[PDB]
């Protein structure tokens, strides 16, 4: 399985800038 | 290096062969394990193939262009091309799938 998104862009103001925040700490954002 | 989830991030899709989405995005994802299916020199040569490049750029801007993907007509005796001016790789629908590994290596091999 393990499917994942294949175009370029997933969504265009969601998630703020949660989706920035490194993969290390990316348990302490949400959202 | 080139990785395979940075290609995925700044890649899009075209279609000149017209067909069904639902045999296309089964098609996406083979060209993504045919992708995720090589070694370092092969990737390389595909990225040169593609973007005139071996070493994708760090960070989505600087890409003068976006790099893309031209589904051509069916043609399995023609191996894919490329405009590196735009960094748009023009492949042809290979419904077949070993003849579309074989040509696509075939390709990324020529320098």
């Amino acid at each position: 399985m393990l499917d994942e998104p294949l175009e370029r862009t997933t969504n265009s103001s969601h998630a703020n800038g949660a989706a920035q925040a490194p993969r290390s700490m990316q348990w302490a954002v949400r959202n | 290096e080139v990785n395979v989830q940075m290609l995925i991030s700044f890649t899009s899709f075209n279609d000149e062969s017209g067909e069904n989405a639902e045999k296309l995005l089964q098609f996406k994802r083979w060209f993504w394990s045919i992708v995720e299916k090589m070694s370092m020199t092969e990737r390389q040569d595909l990225v040169y193939f593609w973007t005139s490049s071996p070493s994708l750029p760090a960070s989505e801007e600087g890409f003068q262009p976006m790099p893309s993907i031209t589904i051509r007509p069916p043609d399995d005796q023609h191996l894919p091309t490329a405009n590196t001016c735009i960094s748009r790789l023009y492949v042809p629908l290979y419904s077949s799938k070993q003849i579309l590994k074989q040509k696509l290596l075939l390709a990324i091999k020529t320098k």
